[PDB]
């Protein structure tokens, strides 16, 4: 049975897949890089300070209110009341019941409309970009950002004062994605968006090296408490019963394997990802706080070592693309053990597009807003074999994208999907939206019309690639 | 030697030309986008007055207010666009903003609104 | 050649560089992201140190040590250690640097405002010198890079010292590597390093002669307020340097331990009745190295080091360098003197050979 | 497909032939015989050694019980007490809990791989190899041989699951 | 042939010219330059100079870039500047508009040493407030467009029409003549050297026995350049308050 | 790509390894090396090392040569050695016969520091008197034939079959592996590197962020080599009494 949304949008026969029991996994995953600092983005607003015909109340407010759950329910209640009245003794009572239901749905729509004006963040540009990405059928958001090696290393590997509260590198990204998740689930019901967190402890810090394992466990526990406070808000996260709601998935980033050893951290996480039972009746003593565990860039031996230690490894993030095929053994292993692989190379941060055909290489001083990171992209260029090789390969990717009348940024994503990977693609923002896939000018409702800005042939159960397409793509690297 | 340096200069000029071409394309596409958006933002009163599927005014009070509006033009000249019509309608209270919002919302549903059968 | 700007297997080196660079200047005020208010800075610890930069000047003049820039970073590392409100240090001195096959160690000798607890010596063994007395008078911190995280070394026991006296090992730079299986050393590399520290600190740390006055009621060395600083190359003579720390007996203690015995000429064994030199013995009296092939005279235990090629140069500095522990030096210019070790931790002299198996126990009826 | 003891013997012969380990053997996680959603409770089980390499037959007559209260609870029980599918002691001298079957201390490394059923996650067997000195060189085990032992443990888990399925069907 | 100037050799050769840095700042630079160079994604980053201030906290200025390209007959380096007041933490030195460039050019005197200060100018009476970092950037830009000295034919053009080190450079034939040196922004093979500059604005002292030439700017006193010919190294440094010498005609 | 090691960079990079020289000796070297290099007619002359003595007058040793040629599968450098005890006046360090080489190899201990001293050996009882400078020259010869480290493929063979710097050398691909370095006397393209040496006689520490590798000899503790990969420089130095470490099997 195909997914009730992909099949509607792109005529896809693809069935819904799950990461874990109770957690869906979209075919593409949005690695959320923020456009600004979380303190700024969380302070934006949409409410400006006889018929404007250009206000947000007539353009974005309505396109949001139409997609909600209570409004669609109210519409279907009216469309059923019509048929129930055109059908007609007891059916009059059924009609009165439907009338009560319609009045309730109407009151609920009124309240959910007032909520937009109550929350000054509901209509901002970044909330819109994330929601538009979600409605495209990609409801899995992975916490990410600019990191090693081209970040504020003093913030990454620095030493914080004692009064400083515990906060990972990606704390603001988690706050922002948590606010977005809360709003989206408020509008369209629970279980709609799936966040994949990212834990990266300062292995080289002073407290780490001085504390030993009882510190490597307290660090994990404090991080999980902080992450729950960020995602589920202050009050949420606890069911009607005392049972708390678990986080979806936590990814582990390990800086050096010879410096420190992951196993204490992994075992602590695993203890947090299982229900701790007790028997007199077998009842739960400690509810789980986590559903699964992922490993970011483990070199095919520390992964096997984590397996041999008996930890439940759900997914493995890896950099694998049409030109970067270094993490092949990790693929051959995750296949043998049945572990999902999220690939993050894809388009080389933006270098696989038409803008860079016959162009000169970017420059980190000039800047380039069409890339994730100019230094990272030049690093990728060096790992590929130069800019001449990148040009010679982008020519072939463009030829293949032309033969099938599709963007060049979808040939690469399809080559990834054909290798069993779930592509991980970087979010674009604020008039560059949907450019991650190659869709220009999609920031306006007139050019898009409310459509998703991604080519359909990506989401088909069969790959649109010819045999010669594969023969040519298998000669690039 | 002379030919090789000429060829090198030529190729560099070609690369600069491609960068300029892509910049031109982006400028032109943004111009077209702004034009489309302005055209759309202009025809909004004509849409919510005439062609809005859930009729908020039924096109009769529309013409009644249009007549009562053109009436004042004579006292103004001796002593009309749809947006003015809507201004008068909303000011008298014939139309409320929430009605416009709900009607636009119903319209926003694609072929799945209750405009069926 | 086509490589990235910086390899991916370099986060450790980058963390080291960030830690080292954080030594200079003042720390930037950081704020609370969720709140927007600046985080309250830590109150600094009160401590006393020496002038590590001047010591670097002396040693650069002599042509020994680390260099003038490493010594500035070392001064700032001492400043950081002395300011940690957690560790509660009350006095710091930069000991020196030990090499290693995979990393190196920087050592800091300190005292604390409140010593830790020392577990009672398991009976059947020589007792332990408590904190603040003899060998365990200074607590030692160690790091692999300047400004990096500081690991406090454990107290040392006589068995560890006596056992280390049998080893000839290149350090590795990892504080938990195995030292050796035979002869059985009782600990990891941290204990072997603590043992080397305890031996070198007693064999090579010196002060100029007559700088202190030895008390006969105790071992407390008070300085005579009337000591004329010698001038010039005369500090290149071992006869003007006094051992600053107590001699280290073959039993593994600074004060040998005699058990309860009535003529104690045959009951107490030799090592139990060992008395070392008096307090503040001059480097003139230290035992020479054994003779080497090619000459009959035993090499001395110390040598001179000069800051100039002409005796007429003004404001010269001078000192001595050890020949038993190649790497340790002492220097003095005026009223300003220093001592420092930089080396592999390998005692020289050619008096080491592999240890043979313990004697197999004989039967009952002999 | 064969009787489970035949499977264990074949695994042992493989581990001996291809790996440079000095000895290999295999035990079954047995339950104490009677006198005359709950989780698994391994707290009352022992190891009964049923297969062994060539030249090591004294192993066949060896068990491994938990003491009843002080003796060291043997090391291999970590496989059961905390569900570690693999243990490696590169130097037996550094571990107290390790126990020798001829009651005479030896020198070398030791490796255990708790054979678990993939469908249920319960441990049924235990495949082990070591290099204790007089038989095999007292050196530690390379990573290649450790990985080979792991692979054999997994293949044996598969074959054992299959044979158990067939035998439970035959009832 | 060097690939990038070495700060140790620069500070060693130009110390006789009084171009020195503090000891603490020397160590701090040895640590801080690589960190900033990596975390900015730059291929080259060096110490450009040191401007003295009235409160004793001199500004250290560093300059970096990624690649230099030939545009419109000039070798353009897309440079980026950073400043510091301790040698450990580098902040950005952002460019300044053209309109403000004139105003900051009108401000003279030794800088204050307080990055938050702003000076005042009066025009037709409209008052402008110019931040101190703007003045600093403008002085650095002026000194840079004036000197930026490299040896002649030490760079070369490659196939992509980019300016790269000439790794087969053999050295300056006559190191004591101004023809051996040129501005950085002059294209290779263009024949424009320092001898085309205003006659009398450069001085050259050449120690023919050790092979070390020193080129001093007289128009911007404080800019020193060195070239060692037996080891084929070179490098420059500015040390001073950053003001141009306008009385040059009376001082020669 | 450097053309010759720079003593300033050597002393800067290898100072952490304790390979240092006095300040007076540093200045004196800066003056004396060019003088001796010119008046001996040599193309290259560098500081080889510093041997400690019992009287405090350490021997500085310098090594120079003119051209290196390929003979019998070995890159032979016709080297000439000089010694000094102040850093200002260099004297010759004359070669030693093969018969005396064995005798001086039998003499151990730290040198005396008196160039006029001679040690005594006894054989079947015929006594030999070996001058101290003979012992010095042989210790230097042993250390030189043991280490003499350069990067791999940094040299190349020219038309006249001479070993010359490879000016197109791009750098070591993997600077933390012993394959990146080789002995000087190994021909270019011969594939013999330091990994062919006895396993365990070399240690390599590589700072991957700054790009500086340090190669230490464990067989002759005191020989340090450095390689900086971002600037493409390298160089070595010996500091110590000159005796080989024979207990190496027990110390690893």
């Amino acid at each position: 049975a195909p997914d009730p949304v992909l099949n509607e949008l792109y005529g896809s026969e693809r069935p819904a897949v799950e990461l874990l029991p109770g957690v869906p996994l979209s075919p593409i995953v949005n690695s959320c890089w923020l456009p600004a600092d979380a303190k700024a983005m969380l302070a934006e607003s949409w409410i400006p300070v006889a018929f404007e015909a250009a206000a947000p109340e007539y353009n974005e407010l309505v396109r949001r209110l139409a997609k909600t759950a209570p409004f669609r329910k109210w519409n279907e209640l009216t469309i059923q009341a019509k048929q129930l009245e055109q059908e007609v003794e007891a059916k009059q009572a059924e009609l009165e019941n439907v009338k009560v239901q319609i009045a309730d749905a109407e009151a609920a729509v009124a309240e959910v409309k007032q909520s937009f004006s109550d929350d000054p963040l509901s209509l901002t540009g970044w909330m819109q970009a994330l929601t538009d990405l979600a409605d495209g059928g990609m409801t899995t958001f992975e916490v990410s950002g600019q990191g090693w090696p081209y970040c504020s290393l003093r913030q990454l590997f620095g030493e914080m004062p004692s009064a400083a509260p515990p906060a990972g590198f990606f704390d603001g990204v988690e706050r922002v994605l948590g606010t977005f998740k809360r709003r989206y689930e408020k509008e369209r019901g629970p279980g709609s968006v799936q966040l994949m967190l990212k834990l990266a402890p300062n292995v080289f810090s002073d407290a780490w090296s001085t504390g030993g394992a009882p510190a490597a466990v307290a660090a994990v526990e404090a991080y999980v408490e902080r992450a729950r406070a960020n995602v589920f808000g202050p009050d949420g996260g606890v069911t009607p019963e005392g049972v708390p709601e678990p986080l979806d998935l936590v990814q582990l980033v390990w800086w050096d394997f010879a410096a420190a050893d992951p196993l204490p951290v992994l075992k602590a996480l695993q203890r947090m990802a299982t229900d701790q039972l007790q028997v007199d009746e077998v009842s739960v003593s400690e509810p789980k706080k986590i559903r699964g565990i992922g490993l970011v860039d483990f070199p095919a031996d520390r992964l096997k070592a984590a397996i041999q230690a008996g930890v439940p490894i759900t997914c493995v993030q890896v950099e694998h693309s049409v030109l970067v095929r270094s993490a092949q053994p990790v693929l051959d292993l995750c296949a043998k053990y049945g572990i999902k692989v999220l690939a993050r190379g894809g388009t080389l941060g933006g270098l696989l597009s038409a803008k860079y055909l016959g162009a000169p290489p970017p420059d980190p001083v000039r800047g380039d807003a069409d890339l994730d990171s100019v230094p990272g992209c030049l690093d990728a260029v060096n790992n590929v074999g130069g800019w001449a090789r990148l040009q010679a390969a982008l020519a072939v990717i463009k030829g293949i994208a032309d033969k099938h009348g599709v963007k060049p940024e979808t040939v690469a994503l399809r080559w990834q999907i054909d290798a069993g990977c779930f592509p991980l693609v970087t979010t674009r923002w604020s008039s560059r939206v949907w450019r991650q896939f190659g869709y220009e000018g999609w920031s306006s409702f007139e050019v898009s019309g409310g459509r998703p800005g991604v080519d359909g042939p990506l989401f088909q159960v069969e790959s649109f690639l010819d045999v010669e397409d594969v023969r040519a793509l298998a000669g690039l690297a | 030697l002379a030919a090789n340096r000429s060829t090198l200069a030529d190729k560099a000029a070609s690369t600069a030309a491609t960068v300029d071409a892509w910049a031109e394309r982006q400028a032109k596409m943004e111009a077209e986008l702004q034009g489309k958006e302005l055209e759309a933002v202009r025809r909004r009163p004509t849409f919510v007055l005439r062609e809005l599927k859930p009729a908020v005014a039924s096109a009769d009070a529309v013409e009644a207010a249009a007549a009562e509006l053109t009436a004042q033009a004579e006292e103004a000249a001796n002593a009309v666009t749809d947006i003015d019509i809507l201004s008068y309608m909303m000011d008298k209270g014939a139309i409320t903003k929430d009605a416009i919002i709900q009607a636009l919302a119903v319209h926003a549903l694609g072929d799945k609104a209750y405009t069926n059968h | 050649l086509s490589v990235p700007l910086v390899p991916a297997a370099s986060a450790a080196a980058a963390a080291a560089a960030v830690a080292k660079a954080s030594l200079f200047g003042d720390p930037e005020p950081v704020l609370d992201p969720e709140s927007g208010e600046p985080i309250d800075p830590d109150a600094p610890n009160e401590f006393e140190c020496e002038d590590v930069e001047g010591d670097g000047d002396l040693l650069d003049g002599l042509g020994v040590g680390l260099g003038r820039q490493e010594m500035y970073a070392a001064m700032l590392a001492v400043k950081r250690l002395g300011e940690d409100a957690k560790r509660g240090v009350s006095t710091v001195r930069f000991f020196g640097k030990f090499f290693g096959t995979q990393a190196d160690y920087y050592v800091f000798e300190t005292t604390l405002q409140s010593n830790p607890d020392m577990p009672e010596a398991p009976e059947g063994t020589i007792p332990l010198e408590p904190y603040g007395e003899g060998v365990n008078a200074y607590i030692y911190f160690v790091s692999n890079t300047l400004g990096g995280p500081l690991q406090q070394l454990p107290y040392v026991t006589p068995e560890q010292i006596k056992a280390s006296r049998l080893l000839r090992r290149y350090l590795t730079g990892r504080l938990d590597a195995p030292v050796s299986a035979f002869p059985a050393f009782p600990g990891n590399e941290a204990n072997y390093l603590r043992a080397l520290i305890a031996r070198i600190s007693a064999a090579t740390v010196c002060c100029p002669r007559g700088f202190f006055t030895a008390d006969d009621d105790s071992a407390e060395l008070s300085a005579n307020d009337e000591w004329v600083p010698l001038k010039g190359r005369e500090m290149a003579l071992p006869v003007n340097w006094s051992h600053r720390y107590a001699h280290l007996k073959g039993q593994g203690r600074t004060v040998t331990h005699k058990r309860d015995p009535e003529p104690e000429k045959n009951f107490w064994t030799a090592e139990e009745m060992e008395a070392g030199p008096p307090p503040l013995a001059t480097l003139d009296t230290d035992a020479p190295l054994p003779a080497a092939t090619g000459d009959k005279v035993p090499p001395p235990a110390w040598s001179p080091v000069f800051a100039s090629a002409s005796v007429t140069t003004r404001n010269q500095v001078a000192g001595v360098r050890s020949n038993r522990w190649p790497g340790a030096v002492c220097a003095c210019a005026g009223r300003h003197f220093t001592s420092m070790y930089v080396g592999w931790g390998i005692k020289a002299g050619g008096e080491w050979s592999p240890c043979p198996p313990p004697p197999p126990v004989p039967q009952w009826g002999a | 497909t064969a009787e489970p003891r035949e499977l264990l013997e074949a695994a042992v012969k493989l581990v001996k032939q291809h790996t440079a380990a000095g000895a290999a053997y295999a035990a079954v996680v047995a339950e104490p015989e009677e006198p005359d959603p709950r989780p698994v409770d391994y707290s009352k089980k022992y190891f009964a050694y049923v297969a062994a390499s060539a030249g090591q037959e004294h192993v066949l007559e060896a068990d491994l019980y938990r003491p009843a209260p002080p003796e060291p609870l043997p090391y291999s029980f970590r496989v059961l007490d905390e569900k570690l599918p693999m243990l490696y002691v590169p130097n037996v001298a550094a571990e107290e809990r390790v126990k020798f079957f001829r009651k005479f201390p030896k020198i070398g490394s030791y490796q255990a791989c708790g054979v678990a059923l993939p469908a249920s996650g319960e441990f049924k067997a235990l495949l082990a190899a070591d290099t204790l000195f007089p038989e095999g060189s007292g050196q530690p085990l390379s990573a290649d041989d450790r990985d080979f032992v792991w692979e054999v443990s997994q293949s044996l888990s598969r074959a054992l699951e299959a044979v158990q399925a067939r035998a439970a069907e035959a009832l | 042939v060097q690939l990038e100037p070495n700060i140790t050799l620069v500070l060693k050769h130009l110390a006789s010219c009084g171009a020195v840095v503090s000891a603490e700042q020397q160590a701090a630079l040895d640590h801080s330059i690589p960190i900033k160079r990596i975390e900015a994604g730059l291929r080259s980053l060096t110490l450009w100079g040191r401007l003295t201030t009235l409160n004793g906290k001199d500004y250290l200025v560093a300059e970096g870039y990624n690649v230099a390209s030939s545009k419109e007959g000039a070798a353009v380096y897309e440079t980026k500047y950073f400043y510091s007041q301790d040698g450990a933490r580098w902040s950005d030195l952002q460019p300044v508009d053209s309109e403000t460039a004139t105003r900051c050019a009108r401000i003279k005197g030794m800088l204050s040493g307080d990055p938050a200060k702003n000076y005042e100018l009066e025009e037709k009476p409209l008052v402008f407030q110019i931040p101190e970092l703007a003045v600093l950037r403008c002085r650095v830009d002026a000194i840079a467009t004036a000197t930026s000295v490299i040896p002649t034919d030490s760079t070369i053009l490659n196939a992509a029409s980019q300016v790269v080190p000439n790794r087969l450079f053999a050295g300056a034939a006559y190191p004591e003549k101004l023809e051996s040196y040129q501005h950085r922004f002059s294209l290779p093979g263009s024949g424009v050297t320092l001898s085309q500059d205003l006659r009398g604005t450069w001085a050259v002292q050449y120690d023919a026995f050790k092979g070390v030439a020193q080129v001093r700017s007289l128009l911007f006193p404080g800019y020193f350049f060195y070239y060692a010919a037996n080891e084929l190294t070179w490098g420059s440094l500015y040390v001073g308050d950053g003001l141009r010498n306008n009385d040059l005609i009376f001082m020669l």
